[PDB]
Formats: C-alpha cells, structure tokens, sequence
DNA sequence: ACAAAAAGAGTGTTTCAAAACTGCTCTATCAAAAGGAATGTTCAACTCTGTGAGTTGAATGCAATCATCACAAAGAAGTTTCTG
DNA sequence: AGAAACTTCTTTGTGATGATTGCATTCAACTCACAGAGTTGAACATTCCTTTTGATAGAGCAGTTTTGAAACACTCTTTTTGTA
C-alpha cells in the first residue's frame, strides 16, 4: 500500500494518456487509472496462474499470460 | 520426388498443415484438399500482410520490417483491421490521431 | 524439433518484396498470426462439420469457414486462391 | 442480503465501472 | 508543448511504465492471488503482461477522450473514464 | 397542462412487457429484401422461427444500443437523444459490438 | 420501402423500452441505418450456413449460429 | 446402478460422457470428468431455477417464463457476468430508468 | 429421437421449488443454457489438455476450466459440488 | 552420411452423395376489420451561445532517488528419457 | 506418473550513476452556472391504410432410407529434408 501502486507514477500515467492522445488531464485521473490498471492485472494474473498451476509448474510462463489474455478476449502476438 | 506444396504451387507446408489438422482433433477425418485449401489461404493472408508491411517500411525509409510496420500495415487496411480487431501487436505502438 | 512457419514466411516475403529483411520479433508476430488464423479457420470448419452431422473436414468446409471469418474482399480473394490451389493440386 | 440454498450471497450488479478505495 | 509530446509519443513504441515498478506491482498482486504457494515469473511473462496492460490503458484513454469531446471539454475526467468502461460492456471494459 | 408525464407511463409500461415492438410483416419484408440483395440467384425461404429469432436479436440489439446511447446523452448534460450519441456509442463499443 | 417499414412509433417504442425520454428527429433515419447494418451482418452469415448445408430455406438454427459466431448468443430458439 | 445415482446427481452422467467422447474434445475421456461436469451443470441450473422461481413467486405466478429467467439472471452479478453476451428471447429488459428522469 | 435435458431440468426444478412449473419456452431456454455452458467448459478443458500435451480430459481439466469460466463465487461452489460428486462416485 | 517427416502403394472400411419418396410447412392470396400510423398544429420544453466568475494543470526549475545495466553465483525448477 | 540425471533460467545481491521523479508556484487556460434566444418534439384529434388472423390451396422442399462408388484411414516402404 505504501508503494507498489504508487510505482505507477504521474509522469508514466501522463505518458500513457498522451500516447492515447489526451491533451489535458485532470488530477483525479491518476488514482482512477491506478485502480483500472489494478483491476485489469487482477483478472489476467488470476487466469495466468490458474494455467500455470494446472500445469504442475511454479513459474508463470509467457504462454500462460498469452492464454489468459486470449481467453479474456485480447490476443497478444509478440510472444508465441 | 515432388512435394504436395509444389504440386499446389504454394510456399506453405501442405503436409504440415495436414498433420496439424489431423492431430488437432478438429474432426475424425480430413479430406485431401482441405490442407491444400487451408495452406493456400494462410499463404495468401501472409502475403497480403507482408506486402503492406514492406510498403510501410519503404515509405518509412527503413529497410527491415519491424513490429511497428506490421501494426501500421494492419491498422491502415480496413479489412485486415477488422480481421485483427482484438489483436495486440507487441511493440506496435498506435496510429497518430489528433 | 520445434515447428514454426519462419522459413515459409521468409519465402513469401522474398516473393512479395525481394529486397526487404524482417526483424526477429516481427517474425515471431507473423508466426503468431499464422497460428491464430489457422486455429480460427480450423475451429470454424470443425463446428461446421459438427453442425451438418458430417464427420470429415473437406475443402468445402474450409471454403465456408473462410467465407465466415474474413471480411468481404479478403474472403473473395482467399476463396479464389484456395480454389485455384486445389484445382492445380488435383490436376496431377 | 440474498442467500441461495448454498451459502452463496447473490449480490445484485450494483456498479463496477467506478474504481474503489 | 503537450502537442509535441503527443506527437513524439504516438510515433514511439517503447513501454511507458517502468519495468521494475510494474514487476513489483504484478508480483504483489500474484501473491495476493496465491493459495500459499509462491510463483516465479519468467522475464518474458512480465514483459508480455506489461505490453498488454499498456495497450489496454492507451485504448481506454482514447475512448475516454472521445467522451470528453462529446461533453464539450478538453480535459479528461474520471467520469469520462468510468463511462467508457460502462459502454465497452463488462468484458472489454473491466 | 397537456400531459404531466405521458412519456414516463410509456417507459414504465414498455419496460415490463416482453412482446416484440416492430411489426412482423414489415420486418420480414425488410429481411427478405436484404437476403435477396445478398443472393444473386434464387431467393431462400425463411422459417417463421428464423424470422422470429432474427427479429428478437435485432430488437434486443437496438434496445441495448439505445440504453448505451442515452448514457452519452446524459453525459453531455442533455435529455434528447441525438444521432451523434448513437454514433459515439457504436464507436466505443468497437468493431464487433458496434458493427 | 421495406426499410421505411420500420415506423416512427415503432422506433419510439424501442427507445422508450431503452429508457429514452426525448428523441431527436434524425434518430429515426439513424436507427433505420443501424438496423439495416445489423441485419446485413447476420443475414449474410445465416445464408452462408444455409448454403453450406444443401438447403434453400433459412432455419432458426442458421440464424442462431450466425449470431453466436458474431458473439451474440440467443437462447430461445435452440 | 446408474452413474448419476451413484454420484448423487439428477443430470445424466452417461449422456455427458457420450457427448464428451463424440464432441471431438480429446482422444480419451477420464472416468470422473463426466461426473464433475454433470455436477457443475446441475449446480448451475439449480442456481438459475431457484432465482427464477423466486422471481416468479414475487410476481404472484406459479410458472416460470422467459421474463422470470431474464429477471433472475440480470439481477445476480455472477450469473449476469457469466451470461453477459446472451440474449434471452421474450425476456424483455430490467425496469431501469435513469434518476435524472423521475422528478 | 431428439434428446433434451428437459427431464433433468424438471427434476432439479422439483427439488428447488417443489410446487412451481415451467413453461415450454422457458424449458427451451434452460436447454440452450445447459448446452451453452457444456460447450464452454468442454472446449476450455480440451484446450487445456492440448496445451499440456495430454490426450485425456480428466476431472482435473474440468475443474480448471470451471475456475477459468465461472466468476469467483460461482466457481467456488461449482468446484465444491464437482469434487463432492466425484468423491461420492469413487466411493462406490 | 543420418534421422525424421513425408510421399507412395495397396487394402479395407466407411461415409457421403444420388435417387426415390413422403409429408409438412412456406408462399402466395384473400377478405374483412379494426387498431395503429400518418398528418397537421402548437407551444412548453428543450438546446445553444455568450459572458463572466471560479478553479487548476502544464510549464518551470531545482534536488533527491532509484531503474537500469552489468555482473556473478547458486540452486530451484524445468526438461528429457524410460518403464510399468 | 514417478524417478533420475542434466541444464537453464530465475532469484538475490552490489555498485554507479545519471536519467527520471517529486515538490512548489502561478497564472493562463480551462470549467461551470446561467440567462436569454432560438429551436423542436411530445401531446392530441382525425383518417385511413396497413397489419393481423384465419383459412386454403399447393407445391416445393426438407427429412428419411438405400446403394454404392469414391475417398480416407492404416501400414510398410522409399525417400527427401534439416542436422551433422
């Protein structure tokens, strides 16, 4: 709580928004975006480790992440 | 001494596509022309993507295709973009908008 | 050992752009793309055969699955290419 | 709230688009 | 200034979040999701997870901004982000 | 006044009924017109259940789209649904969910 | 005039079930266009299924399969 | 001596086994897989039918109809998320009006 | 000649609401629902077995597939029921 | 030169196409009928614009700090083979 | 699935350091309320026409059954392709 979610800094979130094309950003957007990123990661990581422990492994492989995303409807290409 | 790919006039492995069809338990039985048709389609789609990617590398004044060029090629063709609508190209970036 | 489509992607790249190289990561993306489209088409053909109570995936299912999955002109040209290939293949 | 035969509280889908704190 | 920043960012492709903070966040989420057995992470697994998260966030910001313009503003608000998630509809927005 | 809340009665009544809101014969005429526009040769026949399922799906789609577009309406501080609201709701839903 | 078959009061009833209070005037043409676009997508796939079977009638199952492949499962007609 | 009775289920374990074997899912099907799957399916239908029966009772009716199924599904967040992209024929919508409407 | 889960859905309905009936359209919807969920779970279990280079769909794939498909509280009780049933079944 | 996958032949099986047949259900018609859509008017209720008041985010410039890069070591975990 | 041998890839730790973040101000650039001007969509009364419902052929086509010829699975061989 002290950190690890504050590691997603305001300049990073601002860079993300600028690449998205946002010209001007409010101040509550940072906490909103940290929350959105957290809920996104919780969904993917849960499925990834589900795959990883269905295989009797202890290392989360890139393919586990790829399968988690694919089952959630987002196909990732650069890691096959 | 003639490959089924050569007989079809393709660059994609008809034998490998056939083996994948048979082992993927898609059906209990696979026709003879099914892997030919499928490899032809895969090769055509690969050609269509690689052509636009090479054009993007060209007018981007580069010489080698990188993920950025694949992304630019896909998001700039409406049909390819509709086909790969839920696909994320790693290290692809976005398209310049406002 | 490990199968891929890197050699064939390189061949078709030499055909379409005989002077352009491809990056190692772009080649991985192309492998992912080929596997993705193969899986889509094969699964659609599978469920087509299952709908029609058939037990074999013929080149007719592949054609219909291509018609279902690709947008308009993409599908038109893909069907043309596939039919051409199977004709040239049987004519031997 | 509302509990089924099993001890599964079937909450109604109030709101999910808003982040929590 | 913001204009040249946007134009510079939209032609680049590198990741925008720092790898080590992202890794710490992902790992603590994983340990919250664990069942008493810790996991390791391939270096490629975290890169894959971060490539997807940043693409998701960029696309979400694009959608949210369209809502800001619809409302006649040029400043992005949390209500514009919340509404874009609601319209995307419980799987694409989540 | 003329009618205090005439629209509110209509909304509250429609949101508890389940019958289709478009007429069967006009809908089927439109669907068959589109179908023949797709088939160059001889038209297909249509099971009554086929046309019924098509209409059910179409009406559910349109109702959900109106619900999504009205959120953008209220977002802009209005109460009148504009075409730009529907267009934006389609654009945000994406290529699949928004056609 | 099959697209004009969708009448102003029908579109209004759709919007009211959707919960809309006030409706612009151009919403009617917009909704007709949207409905036509939706129907074109489903009917195309439905007749594709119907042609793959060697049939000449379109079936409830053909429509159901078209909708499922487009990602809209329908339950009442299986 | 049926497998469903042996497992304590109302759903047909043998039929599920046959469907698994004939559905081109894998070459072989374990012995407990149809049991597990039938149990899961029975539990899910029990949940849905319980909520739908409650919805019908709250409408002073003794027959479940698609409207009641829709009311049961769209009012449970778990089921609403499971059946997110599902349309129920003759189900209508939830009676939801925006707050800025009602004066 | 056309198999339906109508009798089993009706048994479960009698267990959960012993004096409630169900319309024919509602029963058809229940049949669609069961088929849909069956197909989802079986397809996911198939994909899992194929990922791990296995050729058998065991009760372990069904459990993992249930964990992937169902939202949290639903999945908890689903796997409870499933493990309970397989224990009661192997105990005979 | 050698292993591994793929053509090649031949045989057995099986399965999908063709033909015939039956009934069922889709289409086209019709005939009222009446209920809902079309039309026109209006004005209350809404949207748009412009202004001014109130707020706040980008730009700026410094110090602090920590992400990254490299490097090494260890060993935990993943991989391969084999057998019953 | 389990056991044994091998390897490889993740974790942990150290050190620099310079790029990046954080903190404080401010004020120009924004958001917000609103009052008036202008626009328009809901309500309403009347007509009539289009949809609905019930037959009614009637026939075209879907669904079932059979035969069988083609085509595919299986298996052993040869051979060609990617390492050595």
């Amino acid at each position: 709580l002290r950190d690890n979610i504050q590691g997603i800094t305001k300049p990073a979130i601002r860079r993300l928004a600028r690449r998205g094309g946002v010209k001007r950003i409010s101040g509550l957007i940072y906490e909103e975006t940290r929350g959105v990123l957290k809920v996104f990661l919780e969904n993917v990581i849960r499925d990834a480790v589900t795959y990883t422990e269905h295989a009797k492994r202890k290392t989360v492989t890139a393919m586990d992440v790829v399968y988690a995303l694919k089952r959630q409807g987002r196909t990732l290409y650069g890691f096959g | 001494a003639k490959s089924r790919s050569s007989r079809a006039g393709l660059q994609f492995p008809v034998g490998r596509v056939h083996r994948l069809l048979r082992k993927g338990n898609y059906a209990e039985r696979v026709g003879a022309g099914a892997p030919v048709y499928l490899a032809a389609v895969l090769e055509y789609l690969t050609a269509e993507i690689l052509e636009l990617a090479g054009n993007a590398a060209r007018d981007n004044k580069k010489t080698r295709i990188i993920p950025r060029h694949l992304q630019l090629a896909i998001r700039n063709d409406e049909e390819l973009n509709k086909l790969l609508g839920r696909v994320t190209i790693a290290q692809g970036g976005v398209l310049p908008n406002i | 050992r490990k199968e891929s489509y890197s050699v064939y992607v390189y061949k078709v790249l030499k055909q379409v752009h005989p002077d352009t190289g491809i990056s190692s990561k772009a080649m991985g993306i192309m492998n992912s793309f080929v596997n993705d489209i193969f899986e889509r088409i094969a699964g659609e053909a599978s469920r087509l055969a299952h709908y029609n109570k058939r037990s074999t995936i013929t080149s007719r299912e592949i054609q219909t699955a291509v018609r279902l999955l690709l947008p308009g002109e993409l599908a038109k040209h893909a069907v043309s290419e596939g039919t051409k290939a199977v004709t040239k293949y049987t004519s031997s | 709230s509302t509990v089924t035969k099993s001890r599964r509280i079937s909450r109604r889908p109030s709101d999910w688009w808003v982040v929590k704190s | 200034g913001w204009l040249k920043e946007i134009r510079k960012l939209q032609k680049s492709t590198h990741l925008l979040i720092r790898k080590l903070p992202f890794s710490r966040l992902a790992r603590e989420i994983c340990v919250k999701f664990t069942r008493g057995v810790d996991f390791n992470w391939q270096a490629q697994a975290l890169l894959a997870l971060q490539e997807a998260a940043e693409a998701f966030l960029v696309h979400l910001f694009e959608d949210a901004y369209l809502l800001t313009l619809h409302a006649g503003r040029v400043t992005l608000f949390p209500k514009d982000v919340q509404l874009a998630r609601r319209i995307r509809g419980l799987e694409e927005g989540l």
